[PDB]
RNA sequence: GUUCAAGAGGGCGUGAAACCGUUAAGAGGUAAACGGGUGGGGUCCGCGCAGUCCGCCCGGAGGAUUCAACCCGGCGGCGCG
RNA sequence: GCCACGCGUCCCCCGCGAGCGCACGGGGUCGGCGGCGAUGUCGGCUACCCACCCGACCCGUCUUGA
RNA sequence: AGCGUCGGGCCCAUACCCGGCCGUCGCUGGCAGUCGGCAGAGCGAGAAAGAGAGUGGCGCGGACGCUACGCCGCGACGAGUAGGAGGGCCGCUGCGGUGAGCCUUGAAGCCUAGGGCGCGGGCCCGGGUGGAGCCGCCGCAGGUGCAGAU
């Protein structure tokens, strides 16, 4: 016949197409809700602060959910008990990153690679950058790029994760679904610091690059991406 | 009319200069031949620089020109009459290249031959 | 075929794989199964307990041939004979059942090891075991002895 | 720079056979097809199979298809083998089977067809069930070689109920020493 | 059958003829003259081949007929076509076709015809 | 010098072995000599049985 | 397999006679290289003589 | 002067390297010799030294006893005849 | 300023319209050009010699170490 | 152009980043669908599965392709002595098949500031010398590859 079937093939593909516009005007309406949600996020932290000044009392914030590590020296001669915990944290070559929660368990580590690494409390455009630019996820054991949004509905849409804003917001706010959202991620391939480093062997405080830097750590993105 | 071919890539050569053995300039029972030297003290084999090369795999040449002549042909090494026709489907990729031994008058057939065929000869002024 | 053999691979590597600080040398332990009480002791105490030491008596004119006595297990007595013998046992309503010569094949002994279909059956043999023995009267049929 | 091993990257498993025969070759193909068409791990398991060895593939007795035939709920059902099929002499009765396999002996197809059976190779196989439903996988023991008993820990070592090599047995070959209490230990 | 002597060929012959890392085969109906179970000639029951005429001139097609394979004297039937290339092409093609005969070697054996008819053509 | 495992075993190749060794590509014509000398003997003793 | 053809007797002088005589059963037996080349290679080497300084 | 040839002339077929003579070329105070990177000059080669044809189309100019469809004869392929 | 717009029916309160162009869009194209040339000029990586700049201790071996 | 405390700027490693290329490993990935007047050319897409049977209410046309011990696509990696394994259209001498193979219109060997191929082992063409035998492909066997050893 060819017929009732041209017709009935049309009506399939169109229905794929309302589909396929659906979910996009889903995204959309997700994305904007976001952007509402982080303004309020960004001005109750200082409202909280006028008002405890106007009483005469101090406001402390919160302890941050959330740190940037990086890997600043090399792959000779280390100890085996650093090197265990450096490929626990998936910090195989160096100028790589990862993201991390915190809690004691993680902080007792750091703590003991100190000299290694430089980690500190990063901010939203960091992730921005790092995420859209470099972003290559883990699929079938191999790095392809994260360039549709198809790639991450196959992978995660059990959880709700259709697209980079979900991404962003799980990691912004450490979501119950980290783990996975970050293991997915493939180790942050940074390149060599543009301007240059002050001294790799010290600590910050003995005016060097390791440990905590609270903030300036987006100082070094910044240079380096 | 030379005998163009299908293409004419870019025929890039990483390396054209020969691998000549450690010490061949100074005796002569050393041959050019390369023989890979498998001492404790040497030290073309551990890499000192400004010293003779090594050859390693990345040499290795384009997939899409191996073996490939400027023109753009590839050889066939040919004794005899029979063996053209063979090329003559496969015409404008390849070319005869006929065999030292082979006579003059042979080679006159040879080359009438694969004339009419219009198969690029490489050697048609060979002898006379 | 040589051309598969090693030595042509290693032609060209200086010590032809036998090492350069312990060389190839003729006879680097001592010969043949030497040191067996001493120095290589071990090889034969982790892997042939028993090779010093006697034990038993001194047999002298040993003649194998009085001792021959090849056994037979009942799990294949029945191998013996053609398929037509067993099929017209069950034919038979008289219930008589054949004779196997186990001698005739070059078998002594009948051992009694698998078990017996029911069907009996005279077995001629030269000795028997106490297992196989009942495991026949219980199916039926007796063991008719021969020198 | 990477800290890795690069030790076991590379596995061992077989991916084509030895052998130059021909007939083995066009199983391959064709199962090869069927393998990747196919969503059946069935299929994937029997390619694995027409690889190995002759170790690996060993023979399977009669006696042991018929009662695992005989287990219940797998009646008038298929059984697949990779090794040869031999007769058993000790075992009158036989029920009428179907059976496949590479290689069967003259008397065990006798023993099949007289009583009513069937014999399929693997050609008319894949036109009767492509996806190889209604089958019964079966293999021989791999261990039964008498190899196996020489392995494992030593001998002259607590424990270890293990064949050691020994040109001929007797009183007085590997009876003494470390075997008696009486002659040094035993152990 | 054919896959198996074809696996029995493939290496073993007589006819194949390797050098420069090149390989190639020399019988008569193969077009193409590479080493292959699709091309090769000798093998399936349905076999074509376009040779010149026996005379100079002349294309003569070829054709296997199905009915005596072990039989050769009665296989193979010949028959020249001494037209203009185009009506040529015309004919060849519609013989290959409107019988389901071989349509595999269907472009190559148009290529082969029109280089012949070159050839026996007056040489530039 | 024995590594980790194999027969105990006692070769005879002490002795100056490589000097007496009977090589026997002799057979064919043996049997031929054999052969020949049988039939002319049957020949010979003509009706009487050939075995004996 | 299975089918036998017919195959035709021809005369010594060329021609088909009447007669036509079955095939045997052994000409479509299986073929096996691998062990004809091995064969081959095993039993030629008997036919060797002994060369030694 | 023989011989096709003494470019085989009685330790005489073919006649390499090490070594030497001469000729030709180039160069020359940190012994010579080397790798990479370039330049200059020689050397011969390219049988270079006014530069691609191929289908198809459009148009203008020639010519051959020529196209399709049917009839006859033969053959092959196929047949839910 | 709004990725808000049949009618009827449902809830809280008052499965086929076709058509035409643009492009920061699943890895470069021009539907753009110019000079030289038949007896002294063009190309010729390698291979022949020379020059310059940088690099550079003679091989094999035993050896913790050449 | 010294000593102590410091700023900006600036210099390069076979390290790091982006890109090109070789090989190997892994995905035990993909491909027999070249189904053509018996035709209708798809099965990469966020969501367990069918372009499924039925039954009531003119012009004769369509490139390449696949030696499946092949072709093709994806990622990641590459120092190596003593030592082990794989592939060698690397090479030597001889044997059974095979090329209607070559050759006095000049074989082998040898020489070469010629043209070229291969990562390399080595090999092919031109020229000169020479005057009678030689090589390619599939298999087999070995007294089978030199710088050294007073
Ligand atoms: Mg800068
Ligand atoms: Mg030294
Ligand atoms: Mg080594
Ligand atoms: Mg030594
Ligand atoms: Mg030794
Ligand atoms: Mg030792
Ligand atoms: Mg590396
Ligand atoms: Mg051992
Ligand atoms: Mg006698
Ligand atoms: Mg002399
Ligand atoms: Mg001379
Ligand atoms: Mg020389
Ligand atoms: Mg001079
Ligand atoms: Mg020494
Ligand atoms: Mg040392
Ligand atoms: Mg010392
Ligand atoms: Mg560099
Ligand atoms: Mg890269
Ligand atoms: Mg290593
Ligand atoms: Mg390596
Ligand atoms: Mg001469
Ligand atoms: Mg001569
Ligand atoms: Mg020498």
């Amino acid at each position: 016949n060819f017929a009732e079937l041209k017709i009935k093939r049309l009506r399939k593909k169109f229905a794929q197409k309302m589909l396929r516009k659906a979910r996009r005007k889903l995204i959309y309406e997700k994305a904007k809700h976001y952007h509402k949600e982080y303004r309020q996020m960004y001005r109750t932290e200082i409202r909280m602060a006028r008002m405890a000044r106007k009483a005469g009392n101090f406001y402390v914030p919160a302890e941050p959910k959330l740190a940037f590590v990086i890997r600043i020296r090399g792959i000779n001669g280390v100890s085996p008990k650093v090197r265990k915990v450096l490929q626990l944290l998936r910090l195989r070559q160096i100028f790589n990153g990862t993201f991390v929660k915190l809690n004691k368990a993680s902080i007792n580590m750091l703590r003991i690679v100190e000299p290694y690494i430089a980690w500190g409390y990063p901010n939203l455009k960091s992730v921005n950058e790092l995420i859209y630019k470099r972003g290559y996820g883990k699929i079938n054991k191999k790095r392809i790029a994260l360039t549709d949004n198809t790639l991450i509905a196959r992978s995660l849409g059990k959880y709700n994760i259709i697209c980079m804003e979900d991404l962003i917001h799980e990691i912004y706010t450490v979501g119950k679904h980290f783990k996975e959202a970050n293991n997915f991620l493939w180790p942050f391939k940074l390149s060599s610091p543009r301007g240059g480093m002050k001294k790799k062997t010290t600590h910050f405080v003995e005016g060097g690059d390791a440990g905590n830097r609270e903030d300036q750590i987006n100082r070094l993105i910044r240079r380096m991406n | 009319a030379a005998l163009r071919p299908l293409v004419k890539p870019k025929i890039v050569k990483k390396r054209t200069k020969k691998f000549i053995r450690h010490q061949s300039d100074r005796y002569v029972k050393i041959k050019r031949n390369w023989r890979k030297p498998r001492g404790i003290d040497n030290r073309v084999r551990r890499r000192f620089k400004g010293q003779i090369l090594m050859p390693n795999i990345g040499y290795g040449s384009n997939k899409k020109t191996k073996h490939m002549l400027p023109s753009g042909f590839r050889k066939f090494l040919v004794h005899n009459v029979k063996e053209l026709e063979v090329l003559l489907m496969c015409n404008k990729s390849y070319c005869a290249e006929i065999a030292h031994n082979v006579s003059s008058k042979n080679r006159k057939a040879i080359v009438e031959r694969a004339a009419q065929l219009a198969i690029r000869v490489t050697n048609p002024n060979a002898r006379l | 075929p040589s051309r598969l053999r090693k030595t042509r691979k290693l032609r060209g590597h200086v010590s032809h794989g036998h090492g350069r600080i312990g060389k190839h040398r003729k006879h680097p332990g001592g010969r043949g199964n030497a040191g067996g009480m001493h120095h290589h002791r071990i090889n034969f105490d982790k892997y042939h307990p028993g090779y010093f030491g006697k034990v038993g008596m001194r047999h002298y004119h040993l003649k194998r041939n009085q001792s021959f006595c090849p056994t037979v297990n009942l799990d294949k007595l029945w191998t013996l004979v053609s398929e037509q013998t067993r099929v017209n046992a069950a034919k038979n309503k008289t219930g008589a059942a054949p004779i196997i010569d186990v001698v005739r094949s070059g078998y002594y002994k009948v051992l009694g090891k698998g078990k017996l279909p029911k069907q009996p059956v005279i077995v001629k043999a030269k000795f028997f075991s106490r297992r196989a023995e009942e495991k026949i009267k219980g199916v039926g049929g007796a063991c008719v002895l021969v020198a | 720079g990477v800290d890795i091993r690069h030790n076991k990257d590379r596995k061992v498993r077989r991916k084509e056979p030895k052998s130059q025969d021909i007939y083995l070759r066009l199983l391959v193909k064709l199962y090869r097809f069927l393998a990747r068409r196919t969503n059946s791990t069935f299929n994937q398991v029997v390619l694995k199979r027409l690889f190995m060895s002759r170790t690996n593939r060993p023979p399977l007795s009669l006696s042991r298809m018929i009662r695992k035939m005989k287990l219940p709920g797998r009646e008038n059902k298929t059984a697949v083998v990779v090794g040869t099929v031999t007769d058993d002499v000790r075992v009158q009765e036989v029920p009428k089977l179907k059976v496949c396999a590479l290689r069967v002996t003259s008397r065990a197809r006798s023993r099949i067809l007289k009583a009513g059976g069937k014999i399929l190779t693997f050609d008319q196989l894949a036109l009767d069930s492509p996806k190889g439903r209604g089958t019964v996988l079966l293999s021989g023991p791999r261990k039964g070689r008498e190899v196996y008993r020489h392995f494992g820990k030593a001998p002259g070592t607590p424990h270890s109920h293990t064949k050691p090599y020994v040109r001929s047995k007797g009183r007085k070959f590997e009876r003494a020493r470390g075997r008696r209490a009486s002659r040094g230990y035993k152990n | 059958s054919a896959h198996l002597q074809w696996m029995v060929v493939r290496n073993c012959s007589s006819f194949l003829i390797k050098r420069n890392k090149q390989t190639y085969s020399t019988e008569p109906n193969n077009l193409k003259a590479r080493n292959s179970f699709r091309y090769n000639g000798l093998i399936h029951r349905k076999t074509v081949g376009v040779e010149p005429a026996a005379d100079g001139k002349g294309v003569v097609v070829v054709m296997k007929r199905r009915s005596g394979q072990r039989k050769p004297a009665t296989s193979y039937v010949r028959t020249t076509i001494n037209k203009n290339a185009r009506a040529t092409l015309s004919s060849i093609r519609h013989m290959i076709r409107k019988n389901k005969y071989h349509p595999d070697l269907r472009m190559a054996a148009i290529r082969r015809a029109s280089a012949i008819l070159r050839s026996q053509k007056p040489v530039m | 010098a024995p590594s980790r495992n194999g027969m105990i075993l006692k070769p005879h190749f002490h002795k100056d072995w490589q000097r007496r060794v009977a090589t026997w590509f002799n057979q064919p014509a043996r049997k031929i000599r054999r052969r020949k000398a049988r039939q002319a003997r049957a020949r010979r003793i003509a009706p009487r049985p050939a075995a004996g | 397999a299975c089918a036998r053809p017919l195959i035709s007797v021809y005369s010594e002088k060329g021609e088909s006679s009447g007669k036509n005589v079955t095939l045997p059963a052994v000409f479509k037996a299986p073929i096996r290289p691998d062990i004809v080349n091995f064969v081959h290679t095993n039993l030629r080497k008997n036919n060797r003589q002994p060369y030694a300084v």
